[PDB]
């Protein structure tokens, strides 16, 4: 899927 | 009863795991609904819903036995009723009525889906799921699929009861938890946007002797107190917390805690810059003319220049600004299939595609896929392909410097340093006068609808995106399929719509690319394909249309889990998004202690796959 949140493998 | 205590800072935007392809929903939807199988902790694929399957001899045909005792519950724990086959005709069919986000996972696969999508037909007896008896479902496939078990972690494989959809209308799947029903190791007693998430143990869950935590409580964490974690775990609040070297507090922490600081793995999670192709939305720019807007927007669609950005952009200094000095290059993932995915002959991926970049010219040569390590920074290459854009650029009438809108969160305090430091080392190496990155930090609101919730690629704010891709099944299309003109997963970020390529998308080639992946799915031989699949990303790394970033994982944290305990997979949503099979104890776990047990994990790791593929020849009809 899609990933985000943060900035970069941010929290 | 024992407790997990942590974070979250994505809230979802719905809970209906049938159309939504955003991890947001998945990572709590894993927690609340089970599909056919899942994972244990090495990785294989184990029974979950299905006790049992077959498939045949012309691997068309896929045949599930599900457990007599598993039921849906609503989200207060009452008995709704016992799963049954009808349950996934009902969920595939609401998927393809609802136009589901994570349609590719199926509509090419499962026979009779794309006719009925599109219209072709409009009879869904027609669609290869089919409910045998109350406890037996059969899917139909077009074509072979060594990766077909792999999708069913996937949530649109996932079953749903008609009456409840029907029942619930388009109040299904709100971000509500009454708008669903669970069959999965948790409840959801608490969904509060900016405030928290909190599961409960299922007692009735048919496995529920795999739950080992009781309660589960995620606070929202928006990024401006990155030291609480640490504050937080001290008092013994979180069970677990991620350590951020370049604070002020980071000193007295591993003093205090020199024993104790863990490093993950990386993981199959891949992120990367991208380019918005066709910037429609210019609500966040430092932009103050037409002129400025045309010339980013010619720059973008001219290698020369995304390449120049590529080598000039630094992924060490970048991953020392949440990983220190130190860790800096712990993060670094340089492709958007992981190096290691999967393997030709013995060789991995990654060194597959590396072979093959230097046909794509002398650029490239020497360059090394390896995690951990940063290939593409040199800033003399970066100055050699831009002033090539500019000599092409210019004679289009572009116009000097391009600027380029990157966002960030205005709480997110270590994003804010990432994204400045992305600044920093572009504009050193190609010079101000020439490109200049323009970061604009917008509030909660501002940054999900400009970006990662936004509903359509015109909504889309910025020239420059940093997203990811987390894979759904154990195949490099997983990743290289999300930029393909038809139904690309990822093509909405870059500013280009699923459908026919417009004269952008064919500007840049993706038209091209798009052909290419037709072709290599063709392929049935494993090492055949890869290599195919190979020659795709080694043209998506030199179209620089992507910029390959970091992953997941490669982190400290301090640990009251016990180590190697969840779930795990390679693909899917049933690893560590799962907090079935999560165990916590008393002591703080240390790096020796985890180090011992990692060790022990790789190594029955691997005795456990090679068990589990021989268990596979049993299951063939």
């Amino acid at each position: 899927p899609i990933v985000g949140g943060h900035e970069g493998a941010g929290v | 009863s024992k407790t997990y205590n942590y974070v979250y800072s994505s809230d979802p935007s719905s809970l209906n795991y049938l159309a939504e392809n955003r991890a947001a929903t998945s990572d709590i939807v894993a927690n609340l609904v089970d599909g056919l199988l899942e994972n244990d902790q090495y990785g294989n694929i184990i029974p979950s819903l299905a006790e049992d399957w077959t498939v045949s001899q012309d691997g068309l045909t896929y045949t599930y036995k599900l457990r007599k005792d598993a039921k849906w519950f609503t989200s207060e724990g009452e008995e709704y009723a016992p799963v049954t086959a009808q349950d996934f005709v009902t969920g595939l069919q609401y998927a393809a009525d609802k136009k589901s986000e994570a349609l590719y996972l199926v509509q090419d696969s499962v026979a009779g889906l794309d006719d009925y999508i599109t219209g072709k037909t409009s009879d869904f007896s027609t669609v290869g799921v089919k409910a045998l008896d109350d406890q037996t479902v059969q899917y139909t496939l077009v074509k072979p699929e060594l990766y077909w078990n792999s999708k069913t972690l996937a949530t649109i494989l996932f079953p749903v009861n008609a009456d409840f959809l029907k029942s619930k209308g388009d109040d299904f799947g709100k971000a509500d938890p009454s708008s669903i029903l669970y069959n999965g190791p948790f409840l959801m007693k608490a969904l509060v946007s900016k405030s928290a998430i909190e599961y409960k143990k299922n007692p009735n869950y048919w496995d529920a002797k795999n739950v080992f935590v009781d309660d589960v409580k995620l606070t929202y964490y928006d990024g401006s107190d990155q030291e609480s974690l640490e504050r937080n775990f001290t008092a013994g609040a979180y069970t677990t917390a991620r350590l951020f070297p370049n604070s002020s507090s980071y000193e007295g922490i591993k003093e205090k805690y020199k024993n104790n600081i863990i490093y993950s793995m990386q993981n199959s999670t891949s992120y990367f810059f991208n380019f918005n192709l066709d910037r429609k939305s210019y609500n966040y720019t430092s932009k103050t003319s037409d002129i400025e807007k045309k010339s980013t927007q010619e720059a973008v669609l001219n290698k020369n220049f995304r390449q120049a950005i590529n080598f000039a952009f630094d992924r060490t200094s970048y991953g020392a600004q949440s990983e220190g000095k130190e860790g800096a290059t712990k993060i670094l993932r340089n492709l958007v299939v992981p190096p290691n995915f999967v393997s030709i002959k013995g060789k991995d991926f990654g060194e597959v595609v590396a072979s093959k970049m230097v046909n794509y010219g002398k650029e490239w040569q020497g360059i090394n896929f390896a995690d951990g390590q940063d290939p593409y920074y040199n800033p003399e290459k970066a100055k050699a392909k831009f002033a090539e854009a500019k000599k092409e650029l210019e004679a289009k009438g572009v116009q000097f410097p391009i600027h380029l809108d990157k966002t960030v969160e205005v709480t997110d305090k270590v994003g804010i340093q990432g994204v400045s430091s992305i600044k920093q080392s572009i504009e050193s190496v190609l010079g101000s006068d020439n490109v200049v990155i323009d970061i604009q930090q917008l509030t909660s609101d501002e940054f999900d609808s400009s970006g990662y919730f936004a509903q359509t690629a015109a909504q889309k704010d910025y020239d420059l995106y940093h997203g990811g891709w987390g894979p759904d099944y154990q195949d490099p299309s997983t990743y290289l399929d999300i930029f393909n003109t038809n139904s690309g997963g990822f093509l909405q970020n870059l500013g280009l719509e699923p459908g026919e390529a417009n004269d952008k998308a064919k500007a840049v080639g993706l038209d091209v690319y798009t052909q290419m992946l037709e072709e290599a799915n063709k392929e049935q031989d494993p090492a055949k394909r890869y290599e195919k699949y190979a020659d795709i990303q080694a043209w998506l790394i030199d179209s620089s249309l992507v910029l390959p970033s970091v992953s997941r994982g490669g982190t400290p944290s301090l640990r009251r889990t016990v180590p190697f305990a969840a779930a795990y997979g390679l693909t899917g949503t049933k690893g560590v998004e799962s907090y079935k099979y999560l165990k916590v104890q008393d002591k703080i776990v240390t790096t020796d202690e985890y180090a011992k047990a990692r060790e022990k994990w790789l190594k029955e790791k691997e005795e456990s796959n090679k068990k589990a593929q021989e268990e596979l020849a049993k299951h063939v009809k």
